[PDB]
């Protein structure tokens, strides 16, 4: 997160780290949707160009998380994942169109002040909570600066980072980017002299979106983080995938019989 | 995925001509001093990703075994 | 149960709403609505 700040402590209870076994390392940003379910882009799983293609075994999912590196042992949770499941039309060609996925826990866990699933927009929420101009609400372990001297290091946050930025008209996106931006994408972040600024960054991706209802007081991920050129720069955006617009696929898979 | 600034010639999916991402048929010519960048049709190879890379604290041997 | 628990309760913060207690910043994107 370049230009956040510390998140108070049970900010953002949905939040999750994704976590490689070996080398111990954050991969990426995820979310808690249930007991059971945890929501992240899917090229955080599958990303070809990287030969990146993770199964259940290379993966540890961290919800409860306050610090970055430290072990929470009183207050975080770390589970293993029984299935990863990748949108089917995830096009990681021309900028990830689709970019989703679904973790299946190994385990359910239990909730506490630290750890709560987010609400999944419905049609209303969407209609509602998506206008240019209202802003969202971004959280992740990410670089706090696209670029850096001596080490990447040196950018890097102790605590989980939040910022607020709001979203931009699609013609605005699309006119930021010479990239093909799809109706499963949106982009968020100030145009420049708003005299504001702040946008996810490396590490971050797969993270969520949220915006709170003034309508019933609850917490909805519109978003995932997805993609971006650069982080924080003057006439940019970050994108990120439509979550509601992929809400039927998220259905299928958790109404599926198997699980 | 953040595009970041390509680091040498030949790479792709990194940022080349100024904030524009070199995609995939296509690869970065770099500029050295007073030249620009090109993204030009061709194969490139990715920008290998910087890993994400800290000091964390050991979780339970558990969680790995 | 394929979902598990949780729906019923989503987006509540034990430490925010649940406390009747705002976070530092979500004012402002209640501002963002409003102004
Ligand atoms: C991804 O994963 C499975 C192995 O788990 C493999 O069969 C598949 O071909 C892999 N490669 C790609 C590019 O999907
Ligand atoms: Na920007």
């Amino acid at each position: 997160i370049v230009e956040g700040q510390d998140a108070e402590v049970g900010l953002s209870p949905w939040q999750v780290m994704l976590f490689r076994k070996s080398p111990q390392e954050l991969l990426c940003g995820a979310s808690l949707i249930s007991d059971r379910w945890v929501l992240t882009a899917a090229h955080c799983l599958l990303y070809p160009p990287w030969d990146k293609n993770f199964t259940v075994d290379d993966l540890l999912v961290r919800i409860g998380k306050h610090s970055r590196t430290r072990y929470e042992r009183k207050v975080e949770k770390i589970s293993m994942l029984d299935k990863i499941y990748i949108h089917p039309r995830y096009n990681w060609k021309e900028n990830l169109d689709r970019d989703i996925a679904l973790l299946k826990l190994k385990r359910p866990i239990e909730l506490s002040d630290y750890i709560h699933p987010v609400c999944l927009p419905d049609k209303q929420t969407a209609a509602k909570l998506l206008h240019a101009g209202f802003k969202g609400r971004v959280t992740g372990w990410g670089n706090r600066r696209e670029t850096w001297t001596t080490s990447v290091a040196e950018v890097q946050p102790s605590v989980l980072q939040v910022v607020n930025l709001p979203l931009v008209e699609r013609p605005v996106c699309k006119a930021s980017t010479r990239i093909r931006i799809t109706d499963n994408m949106f982009c968020a972040g100030y145009k420049p002299g708003e005299g504001k600024r702040g946008d996810a960054c490396e590490g971050d991706s797969g993270g969520p979106f949220v915006m709170k209802s003034p309508y019933n007081n609850r917490w909805y991920q519109m978003g995932i983080v997805s993609w971006g050129e650069g982080c924080d720069r003057d006439g940019k955006y970050g994108f990120y995938t439509h979550v509601f617009r992929l809400k039927k696929w998220i259905q299928k898979v958790i109404d599926r019989l198997g699980s | 995925v953040v595009y970041t600034d390509c680091t040498e010639s030949g790479q792709n999916l990194c940022l080349c001509e100024g904030s524009n991402v070199x995609g995939q048929g296509n690869k970065c010519i770099l500029g050295s001093d007073g030249e620009k960048n090109q993204x030009v049709t061709g194969e490139g190879t990715p920008k290998p990703q910087s890993h994400n890379d800290g000091d964390f604290e050991e979780i339970p041997e558990e969680y790995l075994q | 149960k394929t979902f598990g628990a949780g729906e019923a309760d989503c987006g509540l913060r034990p430490l925010f709403e649940k406390k009747q207690v705002q976070d530092q910043t979500e004012k402002e994107l209640f501002e963002s609505y409003i102004e």
